[PDB]
Formats: C-alpha cells, sequence, structure tokens
RNA sequence: GUUGGGCACUCUAAGGUGACUGCCGGUGACAAACCGGAGGAAGGUGGGGAUGACGUCAAAUCAUCAUGCCCCUUAUGACCUGGGCUACACACGUGCUACAAUGGACAGAACAAAGGGCAGCGAAACCGCGAGGUUAAGCCAAUCCCACAAAUCUGUUCUCAGUUCGGAUCGCAGUCUGCAACUCGACUGCGUGAAGCUGGAAUCGCUAGUAAUCGCGGAUCAGCAUGCCGCGGUGAAUACGUUCC
C-alpha cells in the first residue's frame, strides 16, 4: 500500500517439530479453512519421508527449501513499447514464500493418488536437485541470467 | 393501490386462501409488515415521527 | 441523501410521540392512533396544533395535545375540548381523556413554523419575504440556529427549484443537538410546493 | 457373472455391481443382497454358484432391463398418444415439469444452436 | 483447597479455569483435554502459559468452558490458565505479558452488511 | 399429487352435468371452465369442451384420459416455433 | 410467592416503575428479591430506504424489549393492595404471577 | 442443575471505570506533529455500525403516497370465471451444484451464535423405508417448543474410473398445504443417471477473525428462497512498492 510497509502477523512454531517454517507449510496447503486435513497431510507425509531415507524429515524438508528457495526473480517492467523481464534479488521473507508455494503448487501436480505421498514424494525430489519445484526454481535462475544486462 | 382493489381486499374474499394483506395506511401490496400492518415506506416515515413505539434506527 | 433529524435522535435525545407498550394488539392500536392523528389534525387545522402524544392503559387513551393556541382549541370554558372528545369515543370505542399544553414560544416549534409558511405561500406571499421572515421570528424566540427551505414551481415557474436560507448554527451530524425538524405543503394553482424547517433549539 | 441379461463388472463389490443392471440402484441392491443373505463386501468374482442363484431368483421378480424399458416407453408414449401436455412435451423435447424454457431447458433441447440477434 | 481461578474469553467462548495442585492433568467439563479437544497443536497452545511459568505437572487445570467451537475454546481456556497464574503468582505477569497470553483476543465475526455478501465481500460487479 | 385420504378431486357443477347425462344414454357437448376437474371414469365417451382461456376446447374423452386433469388436454399457449 | 413481570420499550422508565414497586414493597413489609434484568428482546426490521428499486440501499430498524422480574417473598393483603396504588406509566407493562 | 441449598463463578443489564499522545525518551520552530518505549483488556480516530456538506446526472419514482395540467366517464371506471405475468430459435447479468481421493460412501465421538412462536411453536410416544400422520406434554416463553448445528475429529470401505465422481432429465408411486397444485407448488420413496475431467478472449471480490469454506435463524409467507437480511463454526495467503490501469 501507499502509506508504507505494514505488521507481517507472525505464526506459532508446531506441536511435532516446533518449527515456524512448518507450520507456514501447513497454512500453504490449507484448503477452506481446513487447517486438520493439512496438518493431517504433512504430518503423514514426514512419516514418508522418515520411513524411506531414515534420516530426520525435518532435516530433509530443510534441505529440500534449499534447493527450492530462489535468489533471483524476473520483473515485469514496460519500457516504451516492449517488456524487459527485469533481475531482482529476492527478499528472505520471499524466499520462503516462494519456496513454500512451489513445493505445495507442484506437490498438488503430481499423479500420486494421495496428497500426503505427493508432498513427500515433492520433498524428497528438491533433495535430490531435480523434479518440478527445483526445475521451476532453476527456470527462474535461467530467466534472471538471461536478463543481467538490467539493474 | 385502487380505491376498489381496497374494499376488494377488506371485504371477505370466496375463500380464506384468497386472503392477502395490504398496508392499512396507503393499500400497498407489497412488503407489508405483519406486526405494524404497513408497507415498507409507511413504516419508515411514522418510524421517523416517533409513532410506532419502540421502533428507532438500529445499529451493531 | 439527509436522513430525517428527528429519526436519527428518536430513542437517543428524542422521545417517542406514542407513549405505550402492546404486545398482541400493538398494530390494532397503532391504526388507532393513526385514526386519532388524523382526526384531530383534521379537526384543529386552524388552532396550531403541533404534537399529539398519545398513552394508554387499560380501555384508556390519555391524548396530551400541544398548541400555541389552547384557548381556541379549549373554547367557552370545555365546549369545543368535549366536542373532540365525545367525536373521538366514536371512532376509537374508549375512554378518551384530553390534556391540552401552551407551546410559549411557537416560533421555536418546527411544525408550527413550517406551516405558517405553507399558509403564507397559499395567500400568494413571496416564497423569499415568507422564509426570511420566519428567520427573524425563530432567532428573536431564542433559537441557537434556523434552516428554512422552500421547494416546488416557485412563483409559478415552470422549472422547479429550492431556495433556501439560514441564521445561526444547525449542526446535523451532531447527535446531542435538539434539532426539531417538520415539513408542510401548499396547493397552489402550480401544483405543490413543499416547505422544510431545522430549528435548533440548543444542546442537552 | 452374467444376471439379467447384463454381465456385471467382476472386479467391483456386489452392491455397486448389482447397480449395473438397469431398474437396479444402492437401495434395491442392499435389499436383494439382505434378502439373498450375501454380504455386501465380497468381490462378483469371488461369488460362489450358490450365492448367485440365489441372487438371480430375486432379479428374476423385479421388473429390469427390457421388461421396464418396455413399460417407461409405453407411458410416455401413452401421454403422446392422448395429447396430454406432458406428451407435447415429450414430443416437442422440452421440460415436461414446470422448469422454465426462457434459460436453461438444455437436458431436453441439447447443445445450442445460435442464431442471429437483433 | 488452594485453586487460583481465571476466567478466559476467545471469540464466543467462555472458559472458567481453575488450578487446583497436582499433575498436570486438564480436565474440560468431566474429560480429559484430549477427548475433548482433538487437535495436538491447540493443546500445545492451551500448555504454552503454563510451559513458560515452569508450572507443567504443578497444578490440574480444572475447566468449566461453553460457546464457540473447538478452537474458541482452545484459546479462551488459555486465557484462563494465564489469569489464573496471576493469582497464583503476580511475578508471572512479566513472562505472560511478554508472549501475549494476557489479551482478551478482540477479533470477533465482523456483522454481515446489507449491499455485502458477507462483511466485506461485496457482489460480482460488471461495468456491462 | 392430491392426498388419497382427500381422494379424486371435481367440481361439483362438471360433475354433476356428466352424471345428468349418464341417468340416460344421452351425449352431448359439456362446455366448461372447471380444467382443474379430474377425468373420472364415468366421464368416458363424452365430449366435453374445456376453456383454454379464449374458447372452449372439445376434449373426447378416452380411457387412457382418465386420472388427467381436463387442463392437460386444451393447451393455454399458442407456440409453433420462432422464425 | 407473588412474582411480577415488566416489559418496556425505555429502560430508564422501566427502572423508575421498578424502584417505585421495590419501594412499595418495602414499606408493606414483605420480602423483596429485587429487580433482577432478564435478556432483551430485540427485534430488527430492514426495509429498502428507497421508494422504487435501489435494493442495496436499505435502513435497518430495532425494537429492544426490557424486561424486569421482581418476586416478593411471604407477602401480607397490604402488599397485594399496595401494588394496586402504583398507577405506573403507560410505556410499561405490568404482570402478576400471584 | 435434577433436587435441596448457594449466587461464589459464568451469565443477564442498569450505573460506573478505562485510552487522553495522558506518561517516558528521541526527532521536530523552542510549534503542530511524528518515531519508538512503558503500563494496559485495549494505543495512537482500538474493531465495526449509524451518521452522507454545497452540488452533479432535467439520474429513478405520477405504480407506495400526494399533486398541477391533460385525457376517459354505459368506460381508460366496476364485478366475475378462465387464461397470462412461468411462453423459448436464441444473447447477456447475478447465483447455486459440480467436475472428485485435502474426495465419495458408511459408522462413532463431539464444539455454536443469533433469532422465531398464540392459534402460534408443538416435545414425547406410537405408526410410516421416507416426506409425513395420529395423538398430545409444555410454553403468550433466560422456564416450553422450533432445535437436529454442519464443516471437524476418529474408524471402516472405495483406489483414479465419466467412476462408489456428478445429480440434470425423465417414468412410476407418494406426502403436505390449499376450495383447487393441468397450465404452475414444495418435499419424499423407487427407478432413471445428462452435461461436466477445473473452463478462449476477457473479467470480479477481498488487507483479518477479512477472504475461503460449513451449517443455523428471520422477514414475506397457507404453501413455495440456490434470493435477501442476520447469526456463529473453522480460518488463510500476501502487501516490495507507487511506475503504469
Ligand atoms: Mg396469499
Ligand atoms: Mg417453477
Ligand atoms: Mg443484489
Ligand atoms: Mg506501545
Ligand atoms: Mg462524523
Ligand atoms: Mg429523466
Ligand atoms: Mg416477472
Ligand atoms: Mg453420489
Ligand atoms: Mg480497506
Ligand atoms: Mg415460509
Ligand atoms: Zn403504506
Amino acid at each position: 500500500p501507499r502509506k508504507g510497509p505494514v505488521a507481517k502477523r507472525d505464526v506459532l512454531p508446531d506441536p511435532i517439530y516446533n518449527s515456524k517454517l512448518v507450520s507456514r507449510l501447513i497454512n500453504k496447503m490449507m484448503i477452506d479453512g481446513k487447517k486438520g486435513k493439512s496438518q493431517t497431510i504433512l504430518y503423514k507425509s514426514f512419516d514418508i519421508i522418515k520411513e524411506r531415507t531414515g534420516n530426520d524429515a525435518m532435516e530433509v524438508f530443510e534441505q529440500a527449501l534449499k534447493n527450492i528457495m530462489p535468489v533471483l526473480e524476473v520483473k515485469a517492467r514496460r519500457v516504451g513499447g516492449a517488456n524487459y523481464q527485469v533481475p531482482v534479488e529476492v527478499r528472505p521473507e520471499r524466499r520462503t514464500t516462494l519456496g513454500l508455494r512451489w513445493l505445495v503448487n507442484y506437490a498438488r501436480l503430481r499423479g500420486e493418488k494421495t496428497m500426503e505421498e505427493r508432498l513427500a514424494n515433492e520433498i524428497l525430489d528438491a533433495a535430490n536437485n531435480t523434479g518440478a519445484a527445483v526445475k521451476k526454481r532453476e527456470d527462474t535462475h535461467k530467466m534472471a541470467e538471461a536478463n543481467k544486462a538490467f539493474a | 393501490a385502487k380505491k376498489s382493489m381496497i374494499a376488494k381486499q377488506q371485504r371477505t374474499p370466496k375463500f380464506k386462501v384468497q386472503e392477502y394483506t395490504r398496508c392499512e395506511r396507503c393499500g400497498r401490496p407489497h412488503s407489508v409488515i405483519r406486526k405494524f400492518k404497513l408497507c415498507r415506506i409507511c413504516f419508515r416515515e411514522l418510524a421517523y415521527k416517533g409513532q410506532i413505539p419502540g421502533v428507532k434506527k438500529a445499529s451493531w | 441523501q439527509k436522513v430525517n433529524p428527528v429519526g436519527l435522535r428518536i430513542g437517543v435525545i428524542r422521545d417517542w410521540e406514542s407513549k405505550w407498550y402492546a404486545g398482541k394488539d400493538y398494530a390494532d392500536f397503532l391504526h388507532e392512533d393513526l385514526k386519532i392523528r388524523e382526526y384531530i389534525s383534521k379537526r384543529l387545522s386552524d388552532a396550531s396544533v403541533s404534537k399529539v402524544e398519545i398513552e394508554r392503559a387499560a380501555n384508556r387513551v390519555n391524548i396530551t395535545i400541544h398548541t400555541a393556541k389552547p384557548g381556541m382549541v379549549i373554547g367557552k370554558g370545555g365546549s369545543e375540548v368535549e366536542a373532540l372528545r365525545k367525536a373521538l369515543n366514536s371512532l376509537t370505542g374508549k375512554r378518551v381523556h384530553i390534556n391540552i399544553l401552551e407551546i410559549k414560544r411557537a416560533d421555536l416549534d418546527a411544525q408550527l413554523v413550517a406551516d405558517n409558511i405553507a399558509r403564507q405561500l397559499e395567500n400568494r406571499v413571496s416564497f423569499r419575504r415568507a422564509q426570511k421572515q420566519q428567520i427573524q421570528r425563530t432567532m428573536r424566540a431564542g433559537a441557537q440556529g434556523v434552516k428554512t427551505m422552500v421547494s416546488g414551481r416557485l412563483g409559478g415557474a415552470d422549472i422547479a427549484r429550492s431556495e433556501y436560507y439560514s441564521e445561526g448554527t444547525v449542526p446535523l451530524h451532531t447527535l446531542r443537538a435538539d434539532i426539531d425538524y417538520a415539513t408542510s405543503e401548499a396547493d397552489t394553482t402550480y401544483g405543490k410546493l413543499g416547505v422544510k424547517v431545522w430549528i435548533y433549539r440548543g444542546e442537552v | 457373472a452374467r444376471i439379467a441379461g447384463v454381465d456385471i463388472p467382476r472386479d467391483k463389490r456386489v452392491v455397486i455391481s448389482l447397480t449395473y443392471i438397469f431398474g437396479i440402484g444402492r437401495t434395491t441392491a442392499q435389499q436383494v443382497l439382505k434378502e439373498a443373505g450375501v454380504s455386501e463386501d465380497t468381490r462378483v468374482r469371488d461369488l460362489t454358484e450358490e450365492e448367485l442363484g440365489k441372487i438371480r431368483d430375486i432379479i428374476d421378480k423385479l421388473k429390469v432391463e427390457g421388461d421396464l424399458r418396455r413399460e417407461v416407453s409405453l407411458n410416455i408414449k401413452r401421454l403422446i398418444e392422448i395429447g396430454s401436455y406432458r406428451g407435447i412435451r415429450h414430443r416437442r423435447g422440452l421440460p415436461v415439469r414446470g422448469q422454465n424454457s426462457k434459460n436453461n431447458a438444455r437436458t431436453r433441447k441439447g447443445p445450442r444452436r445460435t442464431v442471429a440477434n437483433k | 483447597q488452594v485453586q487460583y481461578y481465571g476466567t478466559g474469553r476467545r471469540k464466543s467462548s467462555v472458559a472458567r479455569v481453575r488450578l487446583v495442585p497436582g499433575e498436570g492433568r486438564i480436565v474440560v467439563n468431566n474429560r480429559e483435554i484430549s477427548e475433548h479437544i482433538p487437535s495436538a497443536a491447540l493443546i500445545e497452545d492451551i500448555k504454552q502459559p503454563l510451559t513458560l511459568t515452569e508450572t507443567a505437572g504443578t497444578y490440574d487445570v480444572l475447566v468449566n468452558v461453553h460457546g464457540g467451537g473447538l478452537s474458541g475454546q482452545a484459546g479462551a481456556i488459555r486465557h484462563g490458565i494465564a489469569r489464573a497464574l496471576l493469582e497464583a503468582d503476580p511475578e508471572y505477569r512479566t513472562t505472560l505479558k511478554r508472549a501475549g497470553l494476557l489479551t482478551r483476543d478482540a477479533r470477533m465475526k465482523e456483522r454481515k452488511k446489507y449491499g455485502l455478501k458477507g462483511a466485506r465481500r461485496a457482489p460480482q460487479f460488471s461495468k456491462r | 399429487a392430491r392426498s388419497l385420504k382427500k381422494g379424486p378431486f371435481v367440481d361439483g357443477h362438471l360433475m354433476t352435468k356428466i352424471e345428468k347425462l349418464n341417468e340416460t344414454d344421452k351425449k352431448q357437448v359439456v362446455k366448461t371452465w372447471s380444467r382443474r376437474s379430474t377425468i373420472f371414469p364415468q366421464f368416458i365417451g363424452h365430449t366435453i369442451a374445456v376453456y383454454d382461456g379464449r374458447k372452449h376446447v372439445p376434449v373426447f374423452i378416452s380411457e387412457d384420459m382418465v386420472g388427467h386433469k381436463l387442463g392437460e388436454f386444451a393447451p393455454t399457449r399458442t407456440y409453433k416455433g420462432h422464425a | 410467592k407473588i412474582r411480577i413481570r415488566l416489559k418496556a420499550y425505555d429502560h430508564r422508565i422501566l427502572d423508575q416503575s421498578a424502584e417505585k414497586i421495590v419501594e412499595t414493597a418495602k414499606r408493606s413489609g414483605a420480602s423483596v428479591s429485587g429487580p433482577i434484568p432478564l435478556p432483551t428482546e430485540k427485534s430488527v426490521y430492514t426495509i429498502l430506504r428507497a421508494v422504487h428499486k435501489y435494493k442495496d440501499s436499505r435502513e435497518q430498524f430495532e425494537m429492544r424489549t426490557h424486561k424486569r422480574l421482581i418476586d416478593i417473598v411471604n407477602p401480607t393483603p397490604q402488599t397485594v393492595d399496595a401494588l394496586m396504588r402504583l398507577d405506573l406509566p403507560s410505556g410499561v407493562d405490568i404482570e402478576i404471577k400471584l
């Protein structure tokens, strides 16, 4: 808004892992204010991570974020009669936001039947430095570096 | 309403199902409230005059 | 676009005219009161009546009339008031007790003031004169403010318009401000003129 | 297995598979199996010849398939023959149950055939 | 008994919390908390005042909660515990107030307004 | 669908006319405005001329028409396509 | 026991009329329970503000009905006829469950 | 909570108190103010409502009502029955329900608010698969009834299918109101099981208890609401910024 920056509302950390970083994810995944369903999926998905790997799910999840979270993004800019996608440094706050959004979005587009599996499988893919949410982070970087000229 | 229509509403009809409300002030058929037996227009006016007991502009 | 000033203030600083509770009979009583207030207004047209408070308790109707000419309403001892009472007993079919109070300064009662202007407009007085004079007389009676408006085909004009005059303060948004308000009409040969009057007597 | 001249789905449960017969829905499929005394959870492929036999005998009493389709056809045919309002709605391909037709009669009417506006 | 009372409120909920000494048994209308409030996340929030004061496994929380929904009541109980702990030890005020557990959460359902579809949600506009 | 406890509805005026014809073997056109009247079994063979809104439509009764209201054979609106 | 229900639209005249009944009970000698405020019955009326069209333009009116309950435990014959003496103002409705 | 008993607590609702940049520091004309801090349930017009200046659009309304002028006055007035306002090649606006597995079905636990009720609300009981029926307790109501919250949670089953998705359309048989449900009511049962696999150009709402989603009540009303006006339940994301629209 015009007046200035606004007080960013805080979320509580969570009754298992004690993680603000992962309460956010319930809220990204939540639909129609059904927080229970999203909690259930999350927690089920994290069990599935722990069984397949052996490592702590939280850990794999935070490894996964690092690979999904972008650093540079282009931004649409009309100058004259042609657009110049201008590269910008992503703010630390926005990095997480784009991290979780892409995780949740591309999780839902997977072909696995249940969401807990789709989420889990997508979280594992990011840790493997491949998948859809990673390919998104690759493609945002490619565009940013392609338009490195501008500043 | 027409005088005929007001009269015919006041007369007892052939069947009770045929019986309908009008505004007792102005004879309007639509939007007649049963508590007051007034249409929405007449109700507003008389409420503003303080001539409908206990009725005041609401806000919450 | 402007709310009725009386309407805004009822149950705040103003009080209801009809001062009675009912549950079952509420609609029946309401249309009795309408029939009364109609009748009183028709009969006591020239007698400078404004408010007509109505109260009820059992088969009984207490009618506190407010008038600037109480002698004209009452008449010779209590001749005309009894003729009114007996006429209301025909309409109501109840006991009708009629109190009659005085308005001390009739230029502070909005309804009287509005009707004055309306009567003058029917008698072919210039809307400019009719208004301007009342503005003075209300201010003389010690009103803290007064607005008056006359609207319609002023001076038998083809195009209607609203000329208005004001004096002092009339703070319509201030809720505790006792702002009396009233309207009246004048059936001229070029249709209806309409009057409106705001009188600010003071704070509460 | 074929029932009432219909090869029902083998891999599905019997309550569901019975509804593939015209004239049977979930309640009818429940009320037959109850009368047979077959479990609702059992697959069609994992029925015994005893169970199928008992089911067949029950369904043979119920009016299904062509028996039913003929009944429905004659009902609608009757309405047309007598020239009832409903019959006229049946032949003209419009709502028969008072549904308004200025909009949204597409199930009866079929897909749109657009015409030039004024 | 040495009960410490504290009323709590959220949305339409009203908790009547009572901190009797014991070993951390929250009792909500003659039940265990897990029976009444199924969510793990809400139970943690109810513990939040007890965990900061370090009186988890010290008082048994006896509750008579009414109105609102499961979360509403969860938040009401939290406010009631917090206010009960002020009677227990007034020095806990400093730590409770820091966390912000001594605020009646004044977020209430905004009224539906005529012309609008909800409180804020306006009907679908078209210029044509 | 009218309740069974009430039983099938018919206007007295209509029924009386048709019953009056059923006293003998008389057959005449019973012009009427009672579209709401059910076609009773004892109507069969008569020619009831039902009012559609602007005229009496003649309706010869059949066995299949029993159960239906007289109005069902006297359609009120006039439609014969757009363009 | 005697029981008194008061209903009025204005709460000021209700509490005045309530205090009269409380005062009248104490002078008569009977024990007073006191004026218990029962919940207010708020009816609400939304109407169209305009005479024609303008559906989204409304006006909302309300009728609040305030209620008081006075019980009188252990009465005496003067107390019953003492409630006859109060000709309470119009706008307050009375009901006696003696 | 049923009783006795108490009114503690909650609640009800009358009267008060409380928030004023009042206090602390900094920046600021030493002003106005602003930025942060304390205390506080609340902090900077705390949230929301009511409240709508002079005027603008010869904007809307002669069909609420009133009214000048004009017109009709065995008719443009009045009474009736039936029909129509529900028509259907089609085009647009606003909505509802969906297109499914964050789901469907089935089963078991729960947790609301605000309203309405006198010829009106009608419990329980019994009968009916059900809509409902018969009978009838209580309540002119913080007492009784409407009334059952539903999303949710926990099981079980279905396992990606135009399907156990979806529920249009149509047939049959009913229920209720009503003098009467053909045109033209709602609801129920059984059968039927359409389109639809998230929608081109484009376009709308919303900054927080909001949006989104889930039920509940009310006016009108015999009956008839996906509409409207209210009510609570669960409950987000994001706001860098002001270039552009
Ligand atoms: Mg009617
Ligand atoms: Mg219809
Ligand atoms: Mg609208
Ligand atoms: Mg501060
Ligand atoms: Mg203001
Ligand atoms: Mg115009
Ligand atoms: Mg229409
Ligand atoms: Mg289904
Ligand atoms: Mg805003
Ligand atoms: Mg209704
Ligand atoms: Zn009216």
